[PDB]
């Protein structure tokens, strides 16, 4: 096994300021205002109004 | 300055004036409150646990 071949693909993530390209599968709600929510956007998680 | 010390001799004032100063005095300052939860983990309660 230590002289058989392996694939390898290395993914680099970037997770910048910037619009979003590749996204998970999470599944999007509709906009909650002025209540204290929990909240996610573009994968940025918080809790607030 | 100079002083002339001398036996038998005195300085004795033959007028006066009248004078106003001003001494300014601290007294209090600001009173301060801290929500320590808020100011660490403010929003999250997984980090206030």
């Amino acid at each position: 096994v230590g002289h058989q071949p392996y694939r390898v693909v290395v993914l680099s993530f970037e997770l910048l300021n910037a619009p979003a390209t590749v996204c998970g599968p999470k599944l999007s709600t509709d906009l909650i205002k002025n209540q204290c929510v929990n909240f996610n956007f573009n994968g940025l998680t918080g809790t607030g109004v | 300055s100079s002083i002339a010390y001398s036996n038998n001799t005195i300085a004795i004032p033959t007028n006066f004036s009248i004078s106003i100063t001003t001494e300014v005095m601290p007294v209090s300052m600001a009173k301060t409150s801290v929500d320590c939860n808020m100011y660490i983990c403010g929003d999250s309660t997984e980090c206030a646990n």
